[PDB]
Parts: C-alpha cells; structure tokens; sequence
DNA sequence: CGGGAAAATCTCTAGCA
DNA sequence: ACTGCTAGAGATTTTCCCG
DNA sequence: CGGGAAAATCTCTAGCA
DNA sequence: ACTGCTAGAGATTTTCCCG
C-alpha cells in the first residue's frame, strides 16, 4: 500500500565516481618509529 | 665461566665495570656479562634512545603561554596545519585561558585540546569552558615540553617573526597580531606548499568532504568478505587486494583466499 | 584485579573465606589466593597428600590420600621404621608430582631419612595436628571402608597384603561416586591436567615480568625498579610503591 | 650466578640433568646451559592405555620396568626375585594407578606363569605377547632400557643399594628430563593423554514442570535438554520447550 | 647452499656545558 | 686565525656453525 | 642517449620550552 | 593510560630541456 511517490522515491534513493573522488586526496603520514613524513599517498 | 661469575660481580660491586669491561677481563660470553649489569640497580642510569610522535589528528590544538617583554602571550598552534591563534592576555590565570579557549572553539572546530600541566590549564574554570564546547583536554607528562613540541616550535617561530616586526608597531599586542598574519598567510612551505592558513582550510574541507563521500558509499555500497573466516565486512578492493573490518580489526588481504558476498 | 577477582574480594570481606572459594569455583590461580590469605587478617589458615598408617590384623599399612579427589596409595609396609617410609614417599614423589604432605610429628616422619626423601625429592611436610582435623577423619573414615572392602574381598585373596592392594584399586576406579559418579582416576586426571592449564594462564596473567627503571621528573637522579602497567609508544605507566607515575620512554628503562 | 641459576645447578647436582630443565623452565640462555653442561662430568649429552613390560638385570639384582608408549613415562621397582609371583604383583600395583589395558611382554617363562594370568584377570589387563605390531615401541622399549641405564650410572655415586636409585632414576625420567615435542616432561604428556562421566551426571535429572505464564505448578518432567535461552523437557507424553527462568532441574 | 643464533654494526639520545 | 662528544639501549644486518 | 642547469629531495641544526 | 617539531641552509640527487 504504497503511493506512487513513495515508489518513485525509494526507486530513485554513480560508486566509481565517488570512489575516484575519495581515491583523489593525498595523505600525509608517518610510520610509528620515523619521524620524517612519508610522501604523498593515495 | 663459574670462576669468573662470581669475581666479575665482586668487582662490579666496587667498579660498576660495563659488561665489555667484565667479558674482557674474566672470559665471559657477551650474554652474561650483560646479565651482570642489567641486574644491577645502580648502573640503570640512561634511557632508550627514541621519540615519540605526537597527535596530529585533524581537531587537536596544542596551548600553551610564552613570555616577551614581560608580558604573557597565549598561542595556541592546530597540530595539523600549523595554523596559530595567539594574543597577549593580563595574566597567566584560569579565566584568561578559559576566555581564549572559548574564541577559539567558536572560531575553529575544536575536539581536543593538548597543553602542560600549568595551574591556568588545569584549572575548574578552564574544565568548565571544554566541558561547554566539547573539548577534550589532554595533559601533558609534566616536565616534558617535547610532549608539545609543535607548539613550542611555534613559540620560537612567534618569536622570530615578532622579532622581525616588532619597529613597526608600537604596542607588543599589535606585533603579536601581525606575526600571526604573517605566518598564517606570508610563509609557505611544509606538506603541500602551502601557508598554514591555506593548509588548515584543506585540512579541514578534506575532513568534511571524506566523510561525506564515504558515508554515501557504505550506505549504497553492502557486501560481505569471507576470507581465509567469519563475515567480515567490505572496506575496500583493487589491484589483487581487499581491505575488510573483522571485529574491529582491518587487515589487508590478497584477492586469493578471499570470497566477497 | 579482574571485576570476577575483586567481586571474590568482596565475597571475602562478606563471608571471611579466601581459598574454598576463589581458588575452586573463580578458577583463581593458588598463587594469587596465596597471597590473598596471605595479606588477609582473617585468613590465619593438586601438590597436597597425606599420609598415614593403620593396624589391620597386626600388620602396619600405610596409606596415603589425595586430598582433592579421593585417590589411594597403599602398601604394606614390613615394619615402622623411618626407613622404608622413605622409600614409600620417593615412590609417591617419583610417580606424581607431589608438593606438601600432612603427617603427624610422630618419629615415623620426623626420622632423619625422610627428612632426606623430602630434601631429594622436594616435598614439604608438616607434623603434628593439621588446622583441620575432619579431613583426617574423613581419611580415617576410608580407612574403614577400606577396612569393610578387606572383609569381603578376602575371600577372594590368599595374602592379606595382594587384597589391600585390590582395594587400593577397588577405590580408585571402580567405585566412582561423588557429584557425577566419577573415579579416582577420572577426577585425578582431570585435577592435574587443569593444573597443567592454570601453569599457563599464571603464566600469561603475570606477563601483564618487568623491572623499570626511569628517570623522575625534574629529579637528576634515577629511581627503579618500578613495576610496569602498560606500555605506548613514547610512554610507560610504572607502579613505584603504590603510586602511579607516566613516564616518557626516553626517561625510562624496561628490563 | 643468579640465585636461581645457582638453584638450578643444585637441582642438577639433585636430577643430573641440565639442559632440559633451565633452558626451559629457568630462561638460562642456551650460552650457559651449553657451558653447564661441557663443565659437568655428568652430562655426556598407537592407543593410550598401551604400556610395556620387560625384565632387566645390574649387579645380581633384577629390575621389572613398565613403560608407557604414548609418551614415554616409566615406572620401575625392584623385584625380590625373577619369580612369576612378584611380577604378578608388581602389574597388581600397576593397575590401581593407571587404566592399564593391554600389556606386552617377552613371553618369558617367569610372565607366561599362569599367575600372572590370574592377575590379568581379575584386574582386567590384556597381554599381547611377543613383539608390539607398531614399528615404533619395538626398538624404544630397549631405548628407553638403555636410557634408565645411564641414568643409574649417573645416580648410583648417590645411592649404595639399588632398591632406592631405581626410584631416584625414575623420578629423574619421569619428570627433571623434560624434551620431545616442546620440552615437556614425560609426566605432563601422560596427564595429557589420559585427559560416559557427563552423560551419567546428567542421567535422573527430573524437571519442575513450568510454562510462559510462569506457574507454579511444577510438573514432574525428565529434562532432556538444556541451553540456547530455554529448556526442552518432556511434558508426560509430549514434548514442549520452557525458558530458564523456570523448569527448575532436580534428581530423580 | 639454509636457517638460526650469536656477534658486530647502526641509529639515536641525554647531558655535559 | 677553529671546530660536539661519549656511552648506553635497542634495532638491524652479518657472520659463523652445524648441517 | 648526454650534459647541464633548474628544481626537488635530503641532511642537519637551533630554539622553543 | 602518551608520545618532539619546524623552518632554513647547504648538499645531493632527479628531472627536464635542447640537442
Ligand atoms: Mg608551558
Ligand atoms: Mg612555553
């Protein structure tokens, strides 16, 4: 018992684009006995 | 060995010989030798020779007071970016700092702040204004400004460029002031070339930004990786690997031995 | 402690008993409620046997008990000279591993050979009248019982001495009872291998030794040894005579 | 040396052994175990319930020695004579300390004695004559023989009568010799191995009969099964299923 | 040629001023 | 035109010893 | 593929406490 | 349970640009 909007809604609620985007920030990091930085990684 | 044992620790007891000393002269295997020092309670006088490293999470500020011209300025440094806020307050008291560290949450996000154990820290009046804000107050070992040595690299950087600054203006307030421009905005260098101004805006945008995008992929993306397992859950997969969250555990595995549901 | 280790606590401290109920059911390693009853004023209190003698039909037999489980090491013994006694306790000290025995102070046990047997072997005894005196009824009781097992069995042996030995076997196999209907053995067993277990986990709770040694805070001079609590990167937690103390790693030695 | 280290070397001086006991129990480094034991003149360096018997010979005295295959535990005794009737005895003893079960001899003229059949018997112990069918025991019976051999030969500057350094050795083999897999003394091993009972301890467990509307009623089941939040017990001539909370387990 | 442990070499710190 | 060094604790690499 | 210069990366210190 | 860092000066290595 389901309106149409509620259908069309659940229906419409694409990864590879926000994986790319996550995939694009570099960081900054040390390992737990270095103290120089480690360069930029994905 | 049995002769030498007990004459090296006859003599250690007068000399306190290093273990080279005692396995040169009494014909002794390196590892008892040692074994003479390491059990004497008076040749126990050196550290080990490491650093740590401090919290450079994303919301951690660094506080603490530096002198100058005799008066107190309060600076405090966001471990991240290198980004500082700082002003010449009255005096070293509780409400002073409470007072700055207000500003600076309603200016800054502000999870946890990390300073010494001075009596303006830790004070009821400074806890009362972290407990509003949200902040929690890491304490520093006492005696050891290495646990905040971020900010006090950047009490000796104040103090250069307020150094530089300080005939062209006449009050020690307004050179405080423009050293903290000037180092926000007028010195690049570090991770990504940046001024820490620049730096501390892309750290914070990049937090925001993360966890935003990553939320709306696990909540699209849903699977199961069986692995070697129980049902361990999906972080990540490419280049012949998985990344998974077994009982709040992650661990990097090869696409071998690994079956995603 | 661990919160079921300080709830026995708190049981103590409510029912002044340490040892029946910790060691037993909390599954607490001996050394720990050693101590424990050690440290309690009101505690003035698998390694135990005992060991004992009776008469039977003019004959001296002796016969020894494990007090957790109700197993039996009998033989009759030729005479009462401390002598062969010594060579019946090398004979229980050889075959298991056997701590502490609790005899009486008589001359049978304060001889000078098994004074030896006990210093070759590594046994403790005591002599006299133990703290509680029911577990030797209770040993007496099966003296007894064993005595009633001899006037039926012997009708089945023609040397007095072969039916204690069938009793010894009797009682230590066939007759389970108790709890579950278990033997001797079954619960011997069972006692030294949890015994075996329970080496380890002490093991692993007294990891968790070490000595450091650190530098104090604005003190020039080294102080140690401390216990450790636990152990980060660039700091440690000691316990320097009850007092809590967080040290940077590049002021402290861990030995 | 360190007071335990000086503590081991007089437990040596105690169990003439060396090397299986500090360098595993103590922590001595292998360094020194291995100096320990060039300065002492005295180190020259299937189916559980199985054990072997044999009869040995030293200085005019005979010695009846019991092995374990599974893992090497011996026990000995001295024996007043070679006759059939000590022996009986002697497997007797063995019998209340262990569940022996079935035995192997040399199908000597003193075991073949029909005493020590009688003894078999009413113990309940099997013999299986002439060599073990397991190509493991055949030559470790004489090995572990030759091993308490030299262990005597050790003990005896500590004993002038054999009747008490065959105890001494055999406390040495059984548990100040500690090796094999991870170091581990032979007695250890056999309180492993030897490591119905729960099945009867659950046998006569009568249940309070209770339901969901939590009544005092208490009907006389038999529990049949117990955990997973509930019970299952049967109800006269059904069977139902009743919560912890109730069905309270009793003997019959 | 292979491990494994023992020895030798390396990294790094406090503390002295 | 004068100048950081030394000794210890732990990490890492090399060498030696039985195979 | 070769130099040569320009840019990027590395080594190392004071000074803050 | 907590923890040295930062920015500049000079040395070294890498990369890019015309061949
Ligand atoms: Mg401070
Ligand atoms: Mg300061």
């Amino acid at each position: 018992g389901y309106s149409a909007g509620e259908r069309i809604v659940d229906i419409i609620a694409e990864l590879q684009k926000q994986i790319t985007k996550i995939q694009n920030f570099r960081v900054y990091y040390r390992d737990s006995r270095d103290p120089v930085w480690k360069g930029p990684a994905k | 060995f049995l002769d030498g044992i007990d004459k090296a620790q006859e003599e250690h007891e007068k000399y306190h010989s290093n273990w080279r000393a005692m396995a040169s002269d009494f014909n002794l295997p390196p590892v008892v030798a040692k074994e003479i020092v390491a059990s004497c309670d008076k040749c126990q006088l050196k550290g080990e020779a490491m650093h740590g490293q401090v919290d450079c999470s994303p919301g951690i500020w660094q506080l603490d007071c530096t002198h100058l011209e005799g008066k107190v300025i309060l600076v405090a440094v966001h471990v991240a970016s290198g980004y500082i806020e700082a002003e010449v307050i009255p005096a070293e008291t509780g409400q002073e700092t409470a007072y700055f560290l207000l500003k600076l949450a309603g200016r800054w996000p502000v999870k946890t702040v990390h300073t010494d154990n001075g009596s303006n820290f830790t004070s009821t009046t400074v806890k009362a204004a972290c407990w509003w804000a949200g902040i929690k107050q890491e304490f520093g070992i006492p005696y050891n400004p290495q646990s905040q040595g971020v900010i006090e690299s950047m009490n000796k950087e104040l103090k250069k460029i307020i150094g530089q600054v300080r005939d062209q203006a006449e009050h020690l307030k307004t050179a405080v002031q423009m050293a903290v421009f000037i180092h926000n905005f007028k010195r690049k260098g570090g991770i990504g070339g940046y001024s820490a101004g620049e730096r501390i805006v892309d750290i914070i945008a990049t937090d925001i930004q993360t966890k935003e995008l990553q939320k709306q992929i696990t909540k699209i993306q849903n699977f199961r990786v069986y692995y070697r397992k129980g049902p361990a859950k999906l972080l990540w997969k490419g280049e012949g690997a998985v990344v998974i969250q077994d009982n709040s555990d992650i661990k990097v595995v090869p696409r071998r031995k690994a079956k995603i549901i």
